[PDB]
């Protein structure tokens, strides 16, 4: 998927 | 101990190019030639329209020290579509690793982008091109339809490499999966083979690689450094990679199984930020057969002797059971902010001893900054701690970078084809690299009798040379034996210096002398034949008469020191044989003073 | 004659606050900067610091691929598939020097917008340094316990992560700020925990951690190899701040660490603490210590944990 | 060298039923018994009005010797439509293969015949079933629209079968696509999850098949035998194959991997018409976790050492390399006609001394022609060439055809559980079958001392019991140690038989003697306890007077020799345990006259 | 006391010898494969014999040729078991079939050449299924069968084998659920081979000692590229010889007359038995030359042979096909 | 359809 530094935002 | 730095080879490149990023021998067969390979990842290349596209060159052994670049690939950035750029060969960083065996050459570009098949990105996927003979191909396992950041869209491909034994790839790519890094491995027959050049995507039956795990182990550059050696017995080279921010970034090394890539050891550091696995390596470093382990971990620092913490470097030296334990033992760095632990490299037996040899280098230490290399030389019981010889950067800061002498370095190739393997080291920040020569190595077998060794004054034998007073005599026999491997003369001049009571000082009364010359000292220049019997010469000493000197107690030490000439036993090429550093180059005896009696 | 150490088995004792608040800015942060916005710093820090001031700065990461992505749309805005109002990444930038004004931090971290990035971990280090050796940037005062305050949620690059990014050459511990932005954050790598420590020591400057994931045991696990910092967990709840930085400062000074510096090419200076019950001892104001040193033979300083004796 | 031939377990069928033409072990685990299955293709039964379809019984070891059939399939020929039959399953050698893994049997008969669906033909498909505990299932994959001669209507599918490591069928029939053969692997979970009865040809939806090739291949036999062993190192079984007639009869073996039927390996005879590749089989011999493979060559014939040829069979052992080639040894047969290398059986390790060992069997050979069986132990380096024991055919051809001892046999499983595998042969000439038990191998350590071993005559310090006199002495001592794997008892009684000065014949005078005997011999019955601490006697000898013998010089020889007392060593069932393969009947040691 | 042989002698390093008599008398079996495959040389063989005579009258002193017919074994699977194919493997083709069989014996040894003419004209064409056709098995049984075929005492016995594919061998028939080897005996109970359906077919190495026994010389008279197959086993069968027969057909007399001289210019010997343990033999040519035991002598007509024969540590020593075997003891 | 019957078919 998103992780990483934009992984919260989605 | 052996490494001639009278007279280097030294190879330059071009301004700014990092000429020296990585460096490698080529032993092409099927003709008696040889020469180096130096990398220069931020050279400048006629592609059309690419910018610091990198480059690898070929630098030649025979007399002159002339470099060419090796067209690997002399095109630009393809198309995709009309105006769809598929590739990104500018700031790609072709030949910052570089990795050769016999016929094969392989270089790689570790920020190499490409767009995917899918959609406009720029992503670098790294990609590597391998050459044999005549034929060229590339090699681009983590450029795939499996693309972005959580896939191999990042993985950098080719960051470090290796072959094996058997011709397989390792290489390294510490971006995939969000940065849990990657290892694949694929047959070069199967490179070659499957090739296309219309296909970007190629997929290879017999691969080895890692697959994605948790996201846990986000962030930890599995692939960021790679050695490869047998760890199970199998015959098969097994793969060992380093993963400095693993384990919360206490670093890690990686061994798996070099027939299913199935893990077998673990190695973990012991202080974080320490970046544990920078650097590793694998080498029988004490003639037991089994590859040893070497991991860098240029950041540690040690608690100093006054409770301070300074950073120094660290390696750990691991040796293979064969249980399949590890007798591992570490090693501390000398200067602070040096990096030692930064490169590693093998060296064959350096010394022609029965036991290999290695380099670690701490590439900014020294006067300035310049950089330092050491020699570590092995034993039966492991690897001798303290260094043989120490290679000191010659080139000050040009311009921001420090010049980063031992950042890279090779061995155990003997190019000059004398029986001794020799060196390569690089220095990016000024755009060269060295090639250091082993000199050839003479094992001299001494040897010093002293007879008799109880002297008696009024056992006066001897008469003085043409007088006819006599005195207590007794004669001094030295013997002088040597031979050596490798290209060297049939016949060695030494320089023997004897001495008589070297107990006592100039301004103290030395009481034996020689017959022949009444002094304490005697120089010869002796001359033996290589692998001879033993050679000797037999002198005649004596004593001063009794009423002389006071003192009957002290010792009557007899020193003698065998000095090779060097300038004369040179080869077609002035290289130097030097003397085994292993014996000592001087021995003692001693006789005494009767005293009373019966 | 005189100085606050005492002097300027032979023993020795010891006898203005400038906070500077570099704030991780990165996506992943989103959620702590409207909880920064918020005055009451000075209403519980007033009666203890004796007078203070505070600045602020913001760090993201390294502007270079592999770190950020490369793509026109993004390079710039790295929100770009969620078109959300981002600011440029950037390795760090200073917004403001250490001003007495507490209106004016107000008025800057309001106005302070988001970046973002790829990689989880962030280059905080390089603010860090940047922040320890830029004095007349910053303007430290000369007499003032030096404070900076890093605010982050997650791990930071290490100095050899840059080999990634093609940047190899070690960093040089200057300060390079042409205008008020570090411009060599592509150009030096990040600096290690070592080079860190030193410029830290140096320049008499205490660091405190504000950390809420589970990356704070990280940064915990660190604070040996970095003397005279601490770390702190904020509360996921948020506004939890001005009683870290209260409990931060407590423990700070009660923390009464020694080292030492050059030698006469051959000494041995075996200290050996004794607490008033690591040379430190916490839970000890102005009261007595002690801390006995040996010393030898086979010439040009004793440093107090971050304090302002040859 | 291990197998107890005093008092085998002999099973018999009935007459003429070929009882014992395919044997194999029946371990269901969900009943915590073991019985034996053997097939007897000949056989008649009850179903209506079918001539020798043949069974398949289930032979029980505990207690009697007694065996039942099997009940796969009581129905007899099904009809396509009124007076069409369908099925023709007389004479369809049912049993002819039997082959079972944990409560799944499965039973094949290769000479079942079948209409079709689109032709009033006679076709041989071959069928299987497979019972699994309560449920039972038809399984004919070359049951197909591919008739006649150009398809699968000739394959025989059956002729040979085996199981997988990951619960997937193998099985082989020599007569697909104009007898090219054929080999069809489809899970098990599926044989049973599409089996209906009202369907004759039924669809497998993970089905692995080779596929019909050049006309060149005619008359190849693909799939005359089967084995299983990992040789990519997927972990998934790959399938080995016997072609007897491949390659204008020189005969080869294909290897296909387990996952998707790719060719994999390739061997190949050396000589024409020896019928390489009639038997086959796969297991590690060596110890290093790689199978080893194992060609038969039943008419091969030797050079002899007369420069003339006798055909005696030829095995090929080819031991897996971890590089992926093979390293290939070959071993040839001993008596003339015997056919050696008709059967080939994995045993396992049959002395569990750390590798796994084989037989090998010569139906006609021996006295009489009455079958011999030859086994093989696996060493480190390979197999070593030496058979350490050698099993005869006891019984005397009934009528027309021989016993054929040995044409069948299979091992690897400790049906009595004591912890070492047994061996089932078969000899459907004379309707038998035999479980050959593996005796416990004890390994015993023998020691013995003599001190002083020089003596002198005017040394006389111990005193002869009964007399004044005093001789001269020395000790004799030996010790003894032994242990054993499995299942053994906790102690084991050795009769030790010590004796003085044993170069000396009777007349001549025995010189040195026990003292508390006055006699050169001395029998003490040792008991030590398996894996416990060696024991020792220490024992007491003395010279006869200087007057009393001439010859100083001769040495004094002491000899040992150790038996075991098997008949108390015996478990509940009388089977004895047996002392190591490289035991020295006897140990001596020396001790001499001074002279002066 | 005698020496009543043609061997020299009847009865260390001793040499021995034979006598290479001139003209013998021939005894010709044609043993001919009548598969559909063959449907085109059964018409070819039918003139085959009034010539035979005209062309061997030069090289035999008097002979004879006698007849028989092989195609295969009568089950399943090599042949169709359906009740209109089972008798006429033909059918779907429609053309005038005989029925399968294993071996038939029609014309026993005849020296009246218009009797052998007339056996073949009235043969017809049999049919089966898979290529390879059981040969073996009739080769056999015309080998022991001496009563039935008589075979003469003093006759260079030949058999010529006529086929065009390959042949089916001894564990083939395990398909067909026959498991029982060959037993090597005569098994004609009206001149019918009856046990073709419950005895395996032979292996080379039975059919070759069964061949020696009875001193019977084999001709193989093959077509197709299955020649080379033949070829490729003479050195597993001594006493045999190969010859590919011309696509154009009206080569079976070139063949048998040019196969005979080469039989008898080859003059091998063999060993049998011994006392529980070498002989060395060393033959030795016309022309000097060094020659193996089994290596024979080319190109010899009727001029001395030789060849010591070393023995060391009740056996026989019989030439390749005589009718002479010389015995040795001690 | 080959074997002994292909030349007929
Ligand atoms: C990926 O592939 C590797 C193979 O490269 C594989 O590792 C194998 O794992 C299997 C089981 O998982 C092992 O198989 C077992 O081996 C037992 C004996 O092994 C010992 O002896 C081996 C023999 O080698 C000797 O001889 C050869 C030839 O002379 C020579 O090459 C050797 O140098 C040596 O002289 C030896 O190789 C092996 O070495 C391993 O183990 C030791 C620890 O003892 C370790 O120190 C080594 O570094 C090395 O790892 C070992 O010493 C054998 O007894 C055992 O048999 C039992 O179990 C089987 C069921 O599996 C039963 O059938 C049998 O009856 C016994 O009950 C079993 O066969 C094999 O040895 C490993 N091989 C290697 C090289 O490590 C991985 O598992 C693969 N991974 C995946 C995911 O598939
Ligand atoms: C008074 O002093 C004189 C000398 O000033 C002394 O005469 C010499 O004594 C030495 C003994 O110290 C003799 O050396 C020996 O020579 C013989 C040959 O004759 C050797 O075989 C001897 O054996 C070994 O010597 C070496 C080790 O010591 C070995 O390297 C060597 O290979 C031999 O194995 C030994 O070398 C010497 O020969 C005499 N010389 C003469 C001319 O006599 C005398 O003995 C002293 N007397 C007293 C009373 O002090
Ligand atoms: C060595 O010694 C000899 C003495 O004969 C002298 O002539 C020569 O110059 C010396 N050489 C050197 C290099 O010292
Ligand atoms: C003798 O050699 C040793 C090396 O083993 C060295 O340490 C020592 O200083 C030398 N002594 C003299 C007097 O040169
Ligand atoms: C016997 O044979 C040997 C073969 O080596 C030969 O040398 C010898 O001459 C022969 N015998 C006679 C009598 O010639
Ligand atoms: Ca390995
Ligand atoms: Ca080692
Ligand atoms: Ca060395
Ligand atoms: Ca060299
Ligand atoms: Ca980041
Ligand atoms: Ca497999
Ligand atoms: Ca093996
Ligand atoms: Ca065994
Ligand atoms: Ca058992
Ligand atoms: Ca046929
Ligand atoms: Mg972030
Ligand atoms: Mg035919």
């Amino acid at each position: 998927g998103r992780r990483g530094d934009l992984a919260t935002i989605h | 101990f052996n490494l001639d730095v009278d007279s280097p080879a030294e190879y330059s490149g071009p301004e700014g190019s990092y000429f020296g990023f990585a460096v490698d021998f080529f032993v092409p067969s099927a003709s008696s030639r040889m020469f180096l390979l130096v990398g220069a990842p931020k050279a400048n290349t006629t592609q059309p329209g690419i910018v610091e596209g990198g480059q690898v060159l070929k630098c030649d052994w025979s007399s002159t020290r002339r470099c060419q670049p090796i067209e690997f690939d002399a095109t630009g950035n393809r198309d995709y579509a009309k105006d769809d750029p598929l590739e990104f060969k500018s700031h790609q960083w072709f030949g910052a690793s570089v990795r050769s065996k016999q016929d094969k050459i392989l270089a790689c570009a570790p920020l190499y982008h490409w767009r995917t098949e899918m959609k406009q990105e720029r992503e670098p996927v790294g990609t590597c091109f391998l050459q044999d003979g005549t034929k060229t191909v590339e090699y681009a396992p983590c450029r795939s339809q499996d693309i972005d950041a959580d896939g191999q869209g990042f993985c950098q491909g080719g960051f470090s490499i290796d072959f094996t034994k058997a011709d397989r790839v390792l290489l390294g790519g510490p971006g995939s999966f969000y940065w849990q890094g990657q290892l694949i491995s694929d047959q070069v027959a199967e490179i070659v083979s499957k090739y296309d050049p219309n296909v970007y995507s190629i997929k290879y039956n017999n691969q080895l690689a890692t697959r994605t795990a948790q996201a846990i182990f986000d962030d930890s550059y599995l692939g960021y450094s790679v050695a490869v050696g047998d760890f199970n017995g199998d015959g098969i080279d097994d793969f060992v990679s380093g993963v400095p921010r693993a384990a919360r970034t206490l670093g890690m090394v990686y061994i798996y199984d070099g027939k299913n890539m199935s893990s077998l050891y673990n190695f973990t550091g012991e202080q974080m930020a320490a970046y544990f696995g920078f650097s590793v390596a694998a080498t029988d470093i004490n003639g037991d057969d089994y590859a040893d382990v070497f991991i860098g971990a240029p950041l540690f620092m040690d608690r100093g002797s006054d409770g301070k913490l300074q950073e120094v470097g660290q390696v750990s030296v691991s040796l293979q059971r064969a249980s399949g334990d590890f007798q591992t033992t570490k090693l501390n760095g000398f200067e602070v902010f040096a990096r030692f632990g930064s490169a590693i490299a093998p060296l064959g037996d350096l010394d022609q001893d029965g036991f290999n040899d290695i380099a670690i280098a701490a590439p900014y230490g020294g006067e300035d900054k310049k950089g330092i290399v050491y020699i570590f030389n092995g034993r039966s019981t492991g690897l001798n701690a303290v260094p043989s010889q120490i290679l000191e950067g010659q080139w000050a800061a040009r311009s921001g970078c420090p010049p980063s002498f031992g950042y890279s370095m090779k061995g155990a190739t003997d190019i000059d084809k004398n029986g001794y393997p020799d060196l390569i080291v690089g220095a990016f920040g000024v755009d060269r690299a060295i090639l250091y020569r082993a000199r050839p190595v003479i094992t001299v077998n001494a040897g010093l009798e002293v007879y008799p060794s109880i002297l008696n004054q009024d056992n006066k034998t001897c008469s003085l040379p043409g007088t006819a007073l006599k005195v207590s005599c007794f004669n001094v026999r030295f013997c002088l034996k040597a031979d050596g491997k490798g290209v060297l003369p049939r016949k060695l001049n030494f320089q023997v210096e004897l001495l008589l009571d070297k107990l006592k000082q100039k301004g103290a009364i030395r009481r034996a002398l020689f017959l022949y010359s009444r002094s304490p000292s005697h120089s010869k220049n002796m001359t033996i034949s290589r692998g001879g019997l033993m050679q000797c010469e037999e002198l005649i000493a004596y004593l001063r008469d009794e009423s002389e000197f006071r003192d009957k107690l002290t010792p009557i030490t007899i020193f003698m020191e065998y000095r090779l000439d060097y300038r004369t036993a040179a080869d077609t090429t002035g290289l130097q044989p030097i003397l085994n550093q292993f014996t000592p180059a001087n021995i003692s005896r001693q006789a005494h003073i009767l005293l009373t009696g019966g | 004659i005189n100085t606050q150490v005492t002097p300027g088995n032979f023993m020795l004792k010891v006898h203005p606050v400038d906070l500077y608040y570099l704030v991780d800015v990165s996506a992943s942060m989103h959620n702590n900067i409207e909880k920064l916005n918020s005055n009451d710093l000075s209403r519980k820090m007033a009666f203890f610091s004796r007078d203070f001031r505070l600045g602020f700065g913001s760090y993201v990461d390294k502007t270079v691929s592999p770190y950020i992505s490369i793509h026109p749309e993004r390079i710039h805005n790295q929100c770009s598939d969620y078109n959300l109002d981002c600011m440029p990444p950037h390795g760090y930038i200073h917004v403001l020097s250490l001003t007495e004004n507490i209106t004016e931090f107000e008025k800057a971290v309001h106005r302070q917008k988001i970046s973002g990035n790829i990689d989880t971990p962030e280059g905080g280090f390089d603010a860090m340094l940047q922040a320890a050796v830029c004095e007349s940037h910053i303007g430290w005062r000369k007499e003032a316990k030096r404070l900076l305050l890093v605010m982050t949620d997650q791990t930071s690059h290490l100095a050899l992560d840059s080999k990634l990014a093609g940047i190899v050459c070690p960093n040089d511990g200057n300060c390079h700020l042409k205008n008020n932005v570090y411009v060599k954050s592509t150009t030096m790598e990040h600096p290690s925990l070592g080079q860190l420590s030193e410029k830290l020591i140096d320049n008499n400057i205490n660091v405190i951690f504000a950390v809420q994931g589970k990356q704070f045991h990280w940064y915990k696990d660190l604070l040996p190899l970095l003397p005279g910092t601490i770390a702190g967990e904020i509360e996921s709840k948020a506004a939890n701040l001005n009683n870290l930085v209260v409990e931060a400062y407590q423990k700070l000074i009660s923390e009464v660490k020694v080292q030492v510096e050059n030698q006469v090419q051959g000494i041995y200076f075996n200290i050996t603490a004794i607490c008033p019950d690591m040379e430190g001892c916490r839970n000890v104001s102005n009261d007595e210590v002690l801390f006995n040193v040996t010393v030898t033979m086979k010439n040009y300083i004793i440093k107090p944990i971050g304090f302002n004796a040859k």
